[PDB]
C-alpha cells in the first residue's frame, strides 16, 4: 500500500524510509558491518577494515598495471598497493589529528581512531600479502 | 459415516478391527474432506466392481466384432493398448458423465443436501424403505466396492505375472 | 407501438408517418443520430438525392443499351455501360468534365440548402423548388402520392442502379443482355 | 489454528488445503518453518524455471557462448570452482536471512521485511502475496515434471504446445 | 491501418472507449501513492505541460529520424 | 473466502428435473416450451449480458437476461439446423428426386453431392449472395434484442410476427405452448441431424451421398 514512509516518523526530517534504507537486508547487512557492529575493540574494526580492502586492491595493480607483462607482476601489485595503503592510513591519520580533541571502545575519539587506523594498516597488508600468497601459488 | 462397522478382521493384522478403521486419522485430521472422501471411495468402489466382471467375462465370450475376437486379442490385458478407437469412445462420454458431476463435487459441503455418493440413481426401485437396512444396503454396496477395489489388483497382476484364463495360477 | 415492416419491433420515436414512404423501417435506429453534422433531414435528402440519381442513372443506362449513344457519341457502340464511358472520356472527355464541375457548382449549392434548410425551417428535405408544371398547387392528397410514388420508384431504382454498376463492372456486357442471359440460364 | 493468523496461500478453488492434515496439531513454530519452506521452495523454483527456459532456447551467453543448449548438460562442463562459489555465494544470503529471522516482527517469508510498511490487513497487499505463493506453487510442480521429462523423457522444451 | 485503429480508442459521445482520466487514476502502486491522479487535469488546462511534452518528442524524434535515415536511406 | 458464486446460479431447494441429483438453476422455472431444467453446466445462469456481442455495454447501460438470448440462440439454431438437414437432403435426392436449381451452376453433373456444394459455391459466387442476403435479415431482426436488452420491448425469444398460415390466431396458451414445443422438439433433433451428417460425410470412410452410413 505505501513503502515509502518518513524516516523515524518524523515527516520533517530530510530522509525517507525506503526499502533501500529500511528494509531488513539493510539493517541487518549495515550492523554487522565493522564500522558499525556492537561488540568491537577500534582495533579490531580497523582490522576487519583492512582484510577486507587490502585483499582486492591488488587486484587492479597486478592485472593492468605498467609493470602488467613482466614476471615481477604480482611483486608490482603488491608494492603498488603497500604505496596505496601508507596513502590510505595518512589520510586516517590527519583527519583523527584535527577531528578529535584530547570512553574507550567508542570509535570517534582521538585515543580509538589511533587504534583505528593501527589496525587498518595491518589488516591492510595482511590482506595484500595474504592475495600475493594466493595469487602467486 | 455409513461404512464404519465390522466385524471384519484385517488380514496380516490380527489384532486390529475394521470398526472404525482409520490408522492415519484423516477423519480428525481433516473431517471437512469426508464427504469427498465417500464421494471417492464410491467412484473408486463402483469403478472396480464393473472392472472386476470386465476383466473375466471377455475371457469367455466377445462382443461379434472381429477386431475383438480371441484371433485379435486372446488376452484381455492388451485389450487397452489394441483398441484405441474404443477406448476413446469409453473416455469421451465418461467425460461428458464427470462434467456434469463438477457442481455436484463444487457443493459437497453443507452447500446443498445431497448425500455423497447418492446420484439419486435408482430406476429398479432397489432402495428399500425403511431406513435402518437401507444402512446395510449401502454397507453392502462399500464392503462389495472396497473388496473389487482389492481385488481387481489382484486379477491384474494375478494375469499379469501368469498369463492364464479366470482363476489363476 | 410496433414498426409497420417489423411488427416484432417498436416503432422508430423520430418516424411519425408524416415523410411520404414511412412505414417504420429503421431496425439499426439510424434516424435518431443527431453529432456528426447528421440528423433525420440529414438522412432524408441523401434518401432523395440517391433517389433521385440512381432513377436517372437508371434510364440512363436503357435509353443507350436500346437507341445508341447519343449523336456526337456514336464512338461507344458498347452495351456495357461502364466500358462506353471510357470511349467518351477517351475521345470527348470535355463535356464529362464539363458536367462534372457542373454537378460540383449545384452539388455545392445543394449542400448549404441543406445545412441552411435544417437550421431554419423553411425547406424540406430534398426540396428546391422544381415544380415547373405545378405539380403541388393543388389535392395535397393526390400531391402526397407523387411525393410517395417519388420515394418508392426512387429506393428500387436505388437497387437497380446499384445492381447494373455491378452486374456491369463485373460481366462487361450490359444490363439487357444480362438480364438475357439470365433468362436462358435459369429457365425451367 | 495457525491458518486463522496466516491467510497467505488460502486461495480459490480450494480452502485451506490440508487432505494429509500436517497442520493439524502442530505449533505456530514449526507452522512458521513450513511457510519458510514453502516460499523458499517457490522462489528457488521460479527462478528455476525462468534459469531453465532462458537456456533452453535462447541467451545462453556465454560462458564464451558455449557449453549450453540443454538445461541438465550445462550442469557439467561448468567447473565447479564456478558450483561452490554459488553454493557459497546463497550460503550468504542464507546467513543474512538468519539475521533477520532473529528479529521481533519477522513474518515467516519476509526476508525484504515489508511487515515495516504494510501488514496482512489491506487485502491488495495480501493479493499480491498470494500471486508469489501461488506461482511459486505451480513453479514447484512446473520444475519438477520438466526436470523429469529431461531426465527421462529426453526432452528439455515445450512438450505441450510446440519443440 | 494502426494509426485509424489506434485513433478509435478514446471515449467521445458514443460510450465506447476509453477516458484518459480513468486510465491515468487507475495506475498507481504502493511506491507512488496517488499515482498519475491529477495529471489529466494538469495536461489539459496547462499548455506549457503539454509543449513540455511534445516538444521533449517532437525533439527525440527528429534525433531518431536522424540515425534512421542515413542507415536505412529512403530516397 | 468470499461469498461463493455456486449460490446464486442453483435454486439449492429445487432438483434439475432432467438430472436429479443436480439443483435447479435460478432461471430455468418451466415457463419456457421445452424447459425440463436440463442445465448440467448452468450455462443460464452466467451473469454475463450476452446482448453486448450486438451492441457494447460501454454504449449504453442495458442487459438481457441469459436465459432470453439463450433461447433465441437456440431457436435460431432449431430453425436453421431444421432447413439446413432438409435442404442438404433434399439437393442429394434423399425424397426421390435430387432437387436443383434450374441454373446449370447448381447442376448434378457441376455439384454431385451437398457435400461438395459449400465449396464449390464460395468459388463461384452464390454463398457470397447468400451472406449478403442473410445478413441482412441479420442486422434487421438482431436489433430486438436491444430492444428487450433496454426493457422496451416485450417479445418473447424468436417471437417475430410471422404467422403467414395463421396457426396460431385465435388458439389458447397451453397449445400455443404445444406448438412452440414441437417447434422446439424438432428443432433440437434437427440440430443433433445435422451434426450427423456434416460428420459422417466428413469422415475418410466416404459416403457423401444419401444415407450418409
Ligand atoms: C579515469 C579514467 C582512467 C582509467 C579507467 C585508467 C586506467 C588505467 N590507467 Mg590511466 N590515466 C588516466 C585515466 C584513466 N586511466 C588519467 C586521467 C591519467 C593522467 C594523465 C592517467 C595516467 C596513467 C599512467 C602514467 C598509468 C596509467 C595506468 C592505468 C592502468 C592501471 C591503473 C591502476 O592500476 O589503478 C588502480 C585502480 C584502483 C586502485 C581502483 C580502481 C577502481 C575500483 C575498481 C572501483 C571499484 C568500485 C566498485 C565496483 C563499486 C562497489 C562495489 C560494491 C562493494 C558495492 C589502468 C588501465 C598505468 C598503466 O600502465 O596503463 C596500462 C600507468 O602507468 N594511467
Ligand atoms: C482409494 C479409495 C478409497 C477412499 C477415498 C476411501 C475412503 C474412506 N474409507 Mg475406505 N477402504 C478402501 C479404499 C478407500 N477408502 C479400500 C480399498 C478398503 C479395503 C482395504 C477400505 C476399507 C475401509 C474400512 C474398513 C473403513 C474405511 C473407511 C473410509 C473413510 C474414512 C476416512 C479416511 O481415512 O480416508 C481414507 C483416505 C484415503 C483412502 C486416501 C489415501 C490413500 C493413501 C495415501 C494411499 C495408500 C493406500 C494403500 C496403503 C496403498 C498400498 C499400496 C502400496 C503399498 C504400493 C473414507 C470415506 C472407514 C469408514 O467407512 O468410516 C465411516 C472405515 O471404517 N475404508
Ligand atoms: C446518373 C445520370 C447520368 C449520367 C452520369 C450519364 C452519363 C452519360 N450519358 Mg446519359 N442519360 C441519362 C442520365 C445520365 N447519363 C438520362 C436520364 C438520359 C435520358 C433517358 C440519358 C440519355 C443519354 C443518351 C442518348 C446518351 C447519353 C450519353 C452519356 C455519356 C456522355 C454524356 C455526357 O457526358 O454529358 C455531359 C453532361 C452534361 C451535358 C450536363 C449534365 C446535366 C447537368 C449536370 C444538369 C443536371 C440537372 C439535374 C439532373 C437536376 C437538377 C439538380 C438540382 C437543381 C436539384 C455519359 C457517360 C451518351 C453516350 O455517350 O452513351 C454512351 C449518349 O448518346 N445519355
Ligand atoms: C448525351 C449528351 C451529349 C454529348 C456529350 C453530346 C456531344 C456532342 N454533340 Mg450531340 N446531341 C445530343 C446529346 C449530346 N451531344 C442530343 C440529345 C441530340 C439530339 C438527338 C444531339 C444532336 C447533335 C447534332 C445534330 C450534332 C451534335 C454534335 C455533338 C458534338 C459537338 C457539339 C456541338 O454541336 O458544337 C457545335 C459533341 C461531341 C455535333 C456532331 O459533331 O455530330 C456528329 C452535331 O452536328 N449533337
Ligand atoms: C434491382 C433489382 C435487381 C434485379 C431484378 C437484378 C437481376 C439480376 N442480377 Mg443484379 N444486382 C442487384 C440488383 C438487381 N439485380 C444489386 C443491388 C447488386 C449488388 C450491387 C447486383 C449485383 C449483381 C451481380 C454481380 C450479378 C447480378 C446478376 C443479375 C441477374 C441474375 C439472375 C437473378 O438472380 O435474378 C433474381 C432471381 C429471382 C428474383 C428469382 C425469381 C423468383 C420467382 C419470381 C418467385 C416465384 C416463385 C413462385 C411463387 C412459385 C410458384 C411457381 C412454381 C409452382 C413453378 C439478374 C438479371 C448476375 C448477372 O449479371 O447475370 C448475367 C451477376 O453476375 N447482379
Ligand atoms: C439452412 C438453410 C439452407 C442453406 C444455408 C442452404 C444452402 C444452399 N442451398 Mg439449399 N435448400 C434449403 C435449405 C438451405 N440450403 C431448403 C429448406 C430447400 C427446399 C427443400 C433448399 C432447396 C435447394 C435447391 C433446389 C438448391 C439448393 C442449393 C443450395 C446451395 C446454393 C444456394 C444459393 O446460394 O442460392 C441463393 C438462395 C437464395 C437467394 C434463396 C433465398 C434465401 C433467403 C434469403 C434466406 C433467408 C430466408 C429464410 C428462408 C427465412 C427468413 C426467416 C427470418 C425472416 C426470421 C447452398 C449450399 C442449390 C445447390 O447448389 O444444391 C447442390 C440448389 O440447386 N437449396
Ligand atoms: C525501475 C524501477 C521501477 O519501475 O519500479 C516501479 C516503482 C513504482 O511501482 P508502482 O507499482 O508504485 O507503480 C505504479 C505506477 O507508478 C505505475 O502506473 O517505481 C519505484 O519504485 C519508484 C522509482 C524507483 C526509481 C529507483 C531508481
Ligand atoms: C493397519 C494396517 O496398516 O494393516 C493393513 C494390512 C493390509 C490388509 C495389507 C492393508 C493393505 C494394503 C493394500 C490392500 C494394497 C493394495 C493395492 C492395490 C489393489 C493396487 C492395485 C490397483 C488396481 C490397478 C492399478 C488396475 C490397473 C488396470 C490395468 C488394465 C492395467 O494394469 C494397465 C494396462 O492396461 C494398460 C493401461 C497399459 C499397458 O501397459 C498394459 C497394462 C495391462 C499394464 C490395509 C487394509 O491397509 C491394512
Ligand atoms: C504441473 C506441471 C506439469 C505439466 C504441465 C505436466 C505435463 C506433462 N507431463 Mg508431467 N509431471 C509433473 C508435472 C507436470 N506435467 C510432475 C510434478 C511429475 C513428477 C515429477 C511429472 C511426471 C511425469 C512423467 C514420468 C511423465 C510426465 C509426462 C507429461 C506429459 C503428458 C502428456 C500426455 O502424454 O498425456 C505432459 C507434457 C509424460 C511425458 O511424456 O513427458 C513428455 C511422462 O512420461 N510427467
Ligand atoms: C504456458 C506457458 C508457457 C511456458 C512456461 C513455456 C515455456 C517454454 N516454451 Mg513455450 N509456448 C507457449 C507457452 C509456454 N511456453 C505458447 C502459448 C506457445 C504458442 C502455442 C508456445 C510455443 C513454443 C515454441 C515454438 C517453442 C517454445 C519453447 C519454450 C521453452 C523456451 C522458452 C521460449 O523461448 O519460449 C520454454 C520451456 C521453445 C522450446 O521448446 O525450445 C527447446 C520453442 O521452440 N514454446
Ligand atoms: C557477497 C555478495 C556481494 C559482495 C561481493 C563482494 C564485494 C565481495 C568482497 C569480498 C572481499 C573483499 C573479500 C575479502 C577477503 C579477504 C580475506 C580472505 C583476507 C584474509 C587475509 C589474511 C588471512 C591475512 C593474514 C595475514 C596477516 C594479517 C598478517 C600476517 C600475514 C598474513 C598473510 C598471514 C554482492 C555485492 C555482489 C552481492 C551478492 C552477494
Amino acid at each position: 500500500a505505501n513503502f515509502i514512509k518518513p524516516y523515524n516518523d518524523d515527516p520533517f526530517v530530510g530522509h525517507l524510509a525506503t526499502p533501500i534504507t529500511s528494509s531488513a537486508v539493510t539493517r541487518a547487512l549495515l550492523k554487522n558491518l565493522p564500522a558499525y557492529r556492537f561488540g568491537l575493540t577500534p582495533l579490531l574494526r580497523g582490522l576487519e577494515i583492512g582484510l577486507a580492502h587490502g585483499y582486492f586492491l591488488i587486484g587492479p595493480f597486478v592485472k593492468l598495471g605498467p609493470l602488467r607483462n613482466s614476471d615481477i607482476a604480482l611483486i608490482a601489485g603488491f608494492l603498488s598497493t603497500i604505496g596505496l595503503i601508507l596513502i590510505l592510513t595518512l589520510g586516517l591519520t590527519i583527519y583523527g589529528a584535527a577531528v578529535f580533541n584530547s570512553t574507550e571502545t567508542t570509535l570517534q575519539t582521538r585515543k580509538a581512531w589511533d587504534q583505528f587506523k593501527g589496525g587498518f594498516f595491518v589488516g591492510a597488508c595482511g590482506s595484500a600479502g595474504f592475495a600475493l600468497i594466493c595469487l602467486s601459488s | 459415516m455409513v461404512g464404519a462397522e465390522g466385524p471384519e478382521p484385517i488380514p496380516f493384522a490380527p489384532s486390529k478391527t475394521s470398526k472404525n478403521f482409520d490408522p492415519v486419522g484423516f477423519a480428525e485430521r481433516s473431517p471437512e474432506w469426508l464427504p469427498w472422501y465417500r464421494e471417492a471411495e464410491l467412484k473408486h468402489g463402483r469403478a472396480a466392481m464393473l472392472a472386476t466382471v470386465g476383466f473375466v467375462v471377455p475371457e469367455f465370450i466377445r462382443v461379434p466384432g472381429e477386431q475383438f475376437s480371441f484371433e485379435a486379442i486372446p488376452k484381455v490385458i492388451d485389450a487397452h493398448d489394441a483398441l484405441p478407437e474404443s477406448m476413446i469412445q469409453i473416455f469421451g462420454w465418461i467425460s461428458f458423465l464427470e462434467a456434469c458431476t463438477f457442481p455436484a463435487m463444487a457443493g459437497l459441503g453443507g452447500k446443498y443436501d445431497r448425500k455423497p455418493g447418492d446420484f439419486s440413481f435408482d430406476p429398479l426401485g432397489l432402495y428399500p424403505t425403511d431406513p435402518e437396512k437401507q444402512k446395510q444396503m449401502q454397507l453392502a454396496e462399500l464392503k462389495n466396492g472396497r473388496l473389487a477395489m482389492i481385488a481387481i489388483g489382484g486379477m491384474v497382476t494375478g494375469a499379469a505375472v501368469t498369463g492364464h484364463g479366470f482363476p489363476y495360477l | 407501438e410496433k414498426s409497420q415492416s417489423l411488427p416484432f419491433m417498436n416503432r422508430p420515436p423520430l418516424l411519425d408517418g408524416s415523410m411520404a414512404g414511412d412505414v417504420g423501417f429503421d431496425p439499426l435506429g439510424l434516424s435518431n443520430i443527431d453529432d456528426v453534422g447528421i440528423d433525420l433531414y440529414w438522412l432524408r435528402e441523401a434518401e432523395i438525392k440517391h433517389c433521385r440519381v440512381a432513377m436517372l442513372a437508371v434510364v440512363g443506362i436503357l435509353q443507350v443499351e436500346i437507341f445508341g449513344p447519343a449523336p456526337g457519341c456514336e464512338m461507344a457502340t458498347d452495351k456495357c455501360q461502364m466500358d462506353a464511358f471510357w470511349q467518351i472520356w477517351g475521345a470527348h472527355p470535355q463535356y464529362i468534365a464539363f458536367g462534372l464541375i457542373m454537378i460540383m457548382m449545384i452539388e455545392m449549392i445543394s449542400g448549404i440548402a441543406t445545412t441552411q434548410g435544417r437550421e431554419s425551417g423553411e425547406r424540406a428535405p430534398g426540396d428546391f423548388g422544381l415544380d415547373p408544371l405545378g405539380y403541388g398547387k393543388g389535392d395535397a392528397a393526390g400531391y402526397a402520392r407523387l411525393q410517395a410514388q417519388e420515394i418508392a420508384n426512387g429506393r428500387l431504382a436505388m437497387f437497380a442502379a446499384a445492381g447494373e454498376i455491378m452486374q456491369g463492372c463485373t460481366t462487361h456486357q450490359g444490363a439487357l443482355e444480362n438480364l438475357m442471359t439470365a433468362l436462358r440460364d435459369n429457365s425451367f | 489454528a495457525w491458518k486463522d493468523e496466516n491467510i497467505i496461500g488460502i486461495t480459490a478453488p480450494m480452502g485451506f488445503f490440508d487432505p494429509l492434515g500436517l497442520s493439524s496439531g502442530k505449533s505456530d513454530e514449526v507452522m512458521n518453518l513450513y511457510r519458510e519452506a514453502e516460499l523458499k521452495h517457490g522462489r528457488v523454483a521460479m527462478a528455476a524455471c525462468l534459469g531453465w527456459y532462458i537456456t533452453a532456447a535462447g541467451v545462453h551467453p556465454a560462458f564464451n557462448s558455449a557449453l549450453s543448449s540443454d538445461p541438465l548438460e550445462a550442469a557439467k562442463q561448468l567447473p565447479t570452482v564456478g558450483w561452490l562459489q554459488f553454493v557459497l555465494g546463497c550460503g550468504a544470503i542464507e546467513w543474512l536471512a538468519q539475521q533477520i529471522k532473529a528479529r521481533p516482527g519477522y513474518q515467516p517469508g519476509d526476508i525484504l521485511g515489508a511487515a515495516y510498511w504494510v501488514d496482512n490487513s489491506d487485502e491488495g497487499w495480501v493479493d499480491y502475496q498470494n500471486k508469489e505463493i501461488n506461482n511459486g506453487r505451480l513453479a514447484m510442480v512446473a520444475f519438477m515434471g520438466i526436470f523429469v521429462q529431461d531426465l527421462y523423457f529426453g526432452n528439455y522444451g515445450d512438450q505441450i504446445f510446440r519443440n | 491501418v494502426l494509426f485509424i485503429v489506434a485513433g478509435h480508442m478514446y471515449r467521445t459521445n458514443w460510450g465506447i472507449g476509453h477516458s484518459m482520466k480513468e486510465i491515468l487514476e487507475a495506475h498507481k502502486g504502493p511506491f507512488t501513492g496517488e499515482g498519475h491522479k491529477g495529471l489529466y487535469e494538469i495536461l489539459t488546462t496547462s499548455w506549457h505541460a503539454q509543449l513540455a511534452i511534445n516538444l521533449a518528442m517532437m525533439g527525440s524524434l527528429s534525433i531518431i529520424v536522424a540515425h534512421h535515415m542515413y542507415a536505412m536511406p529512403p530516397y | 473466502m468470499p461469498e461463493r458464486l455456486w449460490d446464486s446460479m442453483v435454486d439449492k431447494t429445487e432438483r434439475s428435473k432432467a438430472v436429479p441429483f443436480l439443483p435447479r438453476a435460478v432461471n430455468l422455472d418451466g415457463s419456457l416450451p421445452g424447459d425440463v431444467g436440463f442445465d448440467p453446466f448452468y450455462l443460464s445462469s452466467i451473469p454475463k449480458d450476452f446482448s453486448g456481442f450486438i451492441q457494447p455495454p460501454q454504449w449504453e447501460e442495458k442487459g438481457i437476461p441469459t436465459l432470453y438470448w439463450m433461447r433465441e440462440a437456440e431457436l435460431k439454431h432449431c430453425r436453421v439446423a431444421m432447413l439446413a438437414w432438409f435442404g442438404w437432403l433434399a439437393t442429394d435426392g434423399a425424397f426421390g428426386v435430387t432437387l436443383r436449381f434450374p441454373g446449370e451452376i447448381y447442376s448434378v453433373e457441376n455439384i454431385p453431392t451437398a457435400y461438395e456444394a459449400h465449396n464449390a459455391l464460395v468459388s463461384q459466387g452464390s454463398m457470397g449472395f447468400l451472406l449478403l442476403a442473410v445478413g441482412f435479415i441479420e442486422f434487421c431482426t438482431g436489433a430486438v434484442l436491444v430492444e428487450v436488452a433496454k426493457g422496451a420491448s416485450d417479445r418473447e425469444a424468436g417471437d417475430f410476427k410471422l404467422d403467414p398460415l395463421s396457426f396460431l390466431k385465435g388458439k389458447s396458451e397451453e397449445e400455443i405452448k404445444r406448438m412452440k414445443t414441437r417447434e422446439i422438439a424438432n428443432g433440437r433433433l434437427a440440430m443433433l441431424a445435422f451434426g450427423g451428417v456434416a460428420t459422417q460425410t466428413a469422415l475418410e470412410g466416404g459416403n457423401h451421398a444419401f444415407p450418409y452410413f
